RNA sequence: UGGUAUGUUC
RNA sequence: AUACUUACCUUAAGAUAUCAGAGGAGAGUCCUACUGAUCAAACAUGCGCUUCCAAUAGUAGAAGGACGUUAAGCAUUUAUCAUUGAACUAUAAUUGUUCAUUGAAGUCAUUGAUGCAAACUCCUUGGUCACACACACAUACGGCGCGGAAGGCGUG
RNA sequence: UUGGGGCCCUUUGUUUCUUCUGCCUGGAGAAGUUUGACACCAAAUUCAAAUUGGUGUUAGGGGAGCUGGGGCCUUUCAAAA
RNA sequence: ACUUUGCUCGUUCCCGUUAUGGGAAAAAUUUUGGAAGGUCUUGGUAGGAACGGGUGGAUCUUAUAAUUUUUGAUUUAU
């Protein structure tokens, strides 16, 4: 259905992440609320245009197809989404 | 009637692939996804006579020492421009389309 | 690089390998994969992104090449703007040690299910 | 369908309004915070030692090393090393949690204390403080604390508190010293201090 | 008619009916009368070849490919004869059939 | 749907005289009660009449400058009156259930046993016994401590703070029912 | 035929 | 932990490898602890197979780096436009030269950026293993030790 | 059981399976081990203490018995020259 | 191909006889498959088999060749 990477992107909500866009502009800020379509909203945004300059947005909202990548913090190195043999405690009928 | 199932019958076939960037990849096929994400081994890839982005993509894969010899490359579907099959393979027997034959028999 | 990547392996078998994944730009990401999906969205542990400058490209056109490396750490890369992925370096622990670790994870998961069944009673 | 890996709870068909409300509730917060704390504690506490490589040492190194001296090994009992390592763990966590807060209490009567140090009238991150108040939908969380708020507004000017010494200040804290090396303090002061 | 509400497992019959009596009349005529067609691609790679198979994605198998492109610096034409080819429908600009 | 293109095709197919029974008049005027209770626990099921956006835009363009239709307004008034009567019957049933819970058999027996022992010094003893009976009544009422919502007919609480109450007022049921009460009061002010 | 979250009393 | 109120929601389907033959069920479909063949997975197992596994008869060195130093190393290149005033080269929205009033944004960086090149130091990895400090080879090298890591092929 | 010689003790919590005692004039002793036990984190109950939710560990080597598979030799049956 | 009659060569044994025939085994020996024993080496030693699912996770097909990856505006050219 959804998959592991979109669940990991929805996992790190409310944390300082860093995006890079397809044009080359790198954003960095606190993730407000991520979605399954990766259309992600950031706050306290610092932006670097592909020309080179640095600016600051207050509340950005980027579409998921114009994202090169996004960096989650390192404590999500150890996540239960990464566990291969985690069993399921009795799903409901 | 997707012809990716035609490429699924092409295991251990020694082919070339021209990509959309311009790189020619000579290697044997191992497997291919139904989304045409094809893996290859015993690979040499070459950017012919330019595109500096393609030269960067050619060199920055490890194993350059402009023919680059690599052991294992997975290739995404949308980067495949065309794939050239060996002429010794018979296309009349590999394109039998047994799924299409079962669909015609089910009609 | 004398690694001898497996001849009949796929993305479920290439997990926890130090990949060297190529993109459309050529911005090569080096790091361990830990997950994928249908769109080939790859998470990358201890990842580094390497490029070549425009001045180095003239020397690269037909020796030493000074690549520009930035450190990303644990990132999550999309499958749209990527081109190809290879296996660069083998992981630390071996296949038998990963097998013993997977058996320990299975026994720990079965013990956790027995603990949930004991707490449910 | 949706399954929380943290809380080990299932759900109905995947609604964004239900999944958003699941990551706000207090049980998911407790389980998630405890899981992150325990995984960080495990990856700190895991002493991944190097695999030892012992080679057949040289002859003259053996005649030099076995004749210089023989050192003495110190070692302790089980309860002693357990108590010492527990004190070292609480010292490491209290050093990881602490921070120097001298500039906040040292510029307390400054005329721009209500514009930078108040941390609510701050410009760049003050909207983040004013946004999530944790609005305390429980009545007991609002009825528990009965002390003053002492919320310093931005509009406080220099006309208020003109003389900082008449309005009773606090004497500054002394430079704290290590308790394990507290026996080497000069016991005689330079000047006579009363009270 | 909406695509999701037609039927189940009978969409292949409608796809074959669109193949016989739709825009696919030229790819069908080339594979049954073995006439050579000229496919112009998105990077000036003009292909003169015969069609072997049809796909929903216009993935076409071509036999006895004579391809030609033009390098503009000065102006040269470079050609290549390729025996077997599997062309993706992403690269295809246009397909011309000769009588 | 799993693809958004089929969702957009559905929006186009449902977006593209006028006095016909197929057009929902409560939705043609606005705020149909079968629309304001679609997926909640107080759902009526599915509206038998069809809803359309082009007819709603034509009705808005007609009511902007052209004219107004009193028959659809009277039908919406009758539907709102029937739904308000059903909700008032539900609120009266909830008030009767609250009065039956406040007048249970064992609770009235305990209250009568406390009041039978409730009878200067005698006045102070009677005041202390009345305070003890009031404390027992407060402990009996605090076992549930459920009030009655004056508008939507739900259950509320007095010791609950204003934030959980504000979370209660921002629901689909309460917003829809306050809008239906505003429409009913506007139609009763226009008719009378 | 149900699930998630929250607030009171024992 | 029990009891109750409230807020949101209540589900895209079909299937689990392929081919040939025989039998059964009222041209088409289903089943066979039915038979032959291909393929996949798991467990064992062997191929004088393919690659690698760091001195100790010393104070070293192989692979990958430093987001380390010398190093502000050496050689180059840039660091805003317009109106007007006192002269002005002048096809421009006076571009060029010296000085200034004013007008819109106005990356920090010039100890900056690119290229070139050497030395030093420090990090992660290993069989730092068992015998010996030894005279072999045109069919070029007795690959006929105990293993480990990666892979190929073959068998059950 | 004692004594001698060589190496290692980074095992850095001085063996790291756990607990307790204990150690460089030594390298040890006692108990337990998967519906259990051990260690730790977080909290409101106003010291300590107790309760609840989770995390991680329960190991390595050798030997008797049983079983699966690989290679060699021997005995017997069926088939082909 | 069956069948008979005698000659010649011949694996082994017997007999008429060591020329040569008669009879028997129609054999000693090589390979394959199956049954048993001995020796060398390796793995495992507490879970396994059957059935049931308004079971969970993976794989294929169609929605889905149209703005969210995967059926293209990244070889910088008029």
């Amino acid at each position: 259905m959804n998959g592991i990477p979109v669940k990991l992107l929805n996992e790190a909500q409310g944390h300082i992440v860093s995006l890079e866009l397809t044009t080359g502009a790198t954003y960095r800020g606190k993730l407000v609320e991520s979605e399954d379509s990766m259309n992600v909203q950031l706050r306290d945004v610092i932006a670097t245009e592909p020309q080179g300059a640095v600016t600051h947005m207050d509340q950005i909202f980027v579409r998921g197809s114009q994202i090169k990548f996004i960096v989650v913090p390192d404590l999500l190195k150890n996540a239960p989404l990464f566990k291969k043999n985690s069993s399921r405690p009795m799903p409901p009928i | 009637m997707k012809l990716v199932n035609f490429l699924k019958k092409l295991r251990n076939e020694q082919v070339t692939i021209e990509l959309k960037n311009g790189t020619t990849v000579w290697g044997t096929l191992q497997s291919v996804s139904p989304q045409m994400n094809a893996i290859l081994t015993d690979v040499k890839l070459t950017l012919p006579q330019s595109n500096g982005i393609a030269m960067a993509s050619l060199y920055l894969t490890g194993g350059q020492q402009n023919i680059a010899s690599l052991q294992y490359i997975n290739i995404r579907g949308n980067t495949i421009r065309q794939i050239i099959l060996p002429d010794s393979l018979n296309l009349d027997s590999l394109l039998v389309d047994q799924k299409q034959l079962n669909s015609l028999r089910r009609s | 690089s004398k690694i001898q990547v497996a001849h009949s392996s796929r993305l479920a078998n290439l997990i926890d390998y130090k990949l060297r994944v190529l993109t459309q730009d050529g911005r090569v990401y080096i790091g361990q994969l830990m997950a994928f999906d249908k769109h080939m969205n790859l998470v990358l542990n201890e990842c580094i992104e390497e490029r070549v400058p425009k001045t180095q490209l003239d020397k690269l056109r037909p020796l030493n090449i000074k690549v520009e490396k930035r450190v990303l750490g644990l990132t999550i890369l999309r499958g749209e703007q990527i081109l190809s992925t290879v296996v660069e370096d083998k992981p630390l622990l071996s296949k038998k040690e990963r097998l013993v670790r997977d058996k320990k994870e299975k026994k720990q998961a079965q013990k956790q299910t027995k603990l949930r069944k004991e707490k449910e009673k | 369908r949706y399954y929380c890996e943290y809380c080990h709870s299932y759900l109905t068909h995947d609604t964004l309004s239900v999944r958003k409300s699941h990551l706000v509730g207090k049980n998911h917060l407790r389980i998630t915070a405890d899981y992150y704390r325990n995984k960080a504690r495990d990856i700190i506490n895991k002493h991944n030692h190097k695999r030892r490589h012992i080679g057949k040492r040289g002859r003259k190194e053996r005649e030099n090393s076995s004749q210089n001296e023989t050192l003495k090994v110190t070692c302790l009992s089980n309860k002693e090393k357990r108590h010492i390592m527990h004190v070292k763990k609480m010292n490491q966590k209290e050093l990881a949690q602490t921070s120097i807060d001298t500039l906040k209490l040292l510029y307390d009567g400054s005329p721009g204390y209500s514009k930078v140090f108040v941390d609510a009238n701050r410009f760049d991150i003050g909207d983040l403080v004013k946004a999530s108040k944790l609005p305390q939908r429980a009545n007991e969380k609002s009825a528990h604390h009965s002390f003053k708020q002492t919320s310093r507004s931005r509009d406080e000017t220099c006309e208020s508190n003109p003389f900082p010494r008449l309005n009773n200040p606090k004497k500054l804290e002394p430079p704290k010293i290590l308790s394990q090396w507290s026996n080497t303090i000069p016991k005689t002061s330079i000047f006579y201090s009363v009270d | 008619r909406p695509k999701h509400e037609l039927s189940r497992a009978e969409l292949e019959e409608l796809e074959e009916f669109e193949f016989k009596h739709g825009p696919m009349s030229l790819i069908n005529d080339a594979m049954v009368t073995r006439t050579p067609v000229i496919i112009s691609l998105r990077n000036n790679h003009k292909i003169i070849a015969r069609v072997k198979a049809f796909d929903r994605h216009c993935n076409m198998v071509l036999e006895n490919v004579k391809e030609l492109w033009t390098e503009k610096k000065n102006v040269i034409n470079r050609e290549r004869f390729i025996s077997k080819l599997f062309l993706r429908g992403d690269s295809v600009i246009v397909v011309l059939k000769t009588p | 749907m799993s693809t958004p293109a089929a969702e957009q095709r559905k929006l186009v197919e449902q977006l593209m005289g006028l006095h016909d029974p197929k057009i929902c008049k409560s939705y043609l005027v606005g705020e149909c009660p079968y629309d304001l209770f679609q997926g909640t626990k107080q759902s009526l099921g599915k509206c038998p009449q069809m809803h359309l956006t082009k007819h709603k835009i034509q009705y808005e363009r007609e009511v902007k400058q052209g004219k107004t239709f009193p028959e659809f307004e009277r039908e919406y008034l009758a539907i709102l009156s029937r739904f308000v009567n059903e909700c008032n019957g539900q609120i009266s049933v909830a008030l009767q259930n609250l009065k039956h819970t406040a007048e249970e058999r064992m609770k009235i027996q305990q209250v009568t046993e406390e009041l039978d022992v409730l009878d200067l010094i005698s006045k102070r003893k009677e005041v202390a016994k009345r305070v003890r009976n009031i404390t027992e009544n407060v402990g009996q009422s605090a076992q549930q401590k459920l009030q009655v919502c004056e508008v939507c007919g739900a259950y509320l609480s007095r010791l609950d703070t204003d934030r959980r109450l504000a979370d209660h007022f921002l629901g689909k049921i309460h917003l829809g029912y306050v809008k239906m009460r505003e429409d009913y009061d506007r139609l009763m002010k226009n008719n009378r």
